[PDB]
């Protein structure tokens, strides 16, 4: 009340959660190929 | 309580008071304030904001 204000962040928590889920799903489905370019599917045991 | 006349909350500023004539307790709140911002697409593109 003395001129002190708190500004809201640009990315809401739901958006950050969506980013995290996209990263994790890409990891478990394509391995490391989605970072270099287009995602390429591979069975999980073969990736391990 | 009957001997109390003011209220200071956590800081030193008064937030409650007792009306002398009618012995009523009144809460005090600050008037509205805030910043003002202007969204522009650039004077080159347009003059709307
Ligand atoms: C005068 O003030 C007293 C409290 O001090 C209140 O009880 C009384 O009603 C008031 N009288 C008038 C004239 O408003």
């Amino acid at each position: 009340f003395n001129g002190l204000t708190v500004l809201p962040p640009l990315l809401t928590d739901e958006m950050i959660a969506q980013y995290t889920s996209a990263l994790l799903a890409g990891t478990i489905t394509s391995g490391w190929t989605f970072g270099a370019g287009a995602a390429l599917q591979i069975p999980f045991a073969m990736q391990m | 309580l009957p001997f109390q006349q003011f209220g200071r909350d956590i800081a030193d500023t008064t937030d409650a008071v007792r009306d002398p004539q009618t012995l009523e307790i009144l809460d005090i709140t600050p008037c509205s304030f805030g910043g003002v911002s202007v969204i522009t697409p650039g004077t080159n593109t347009s003059n709307q904001v």
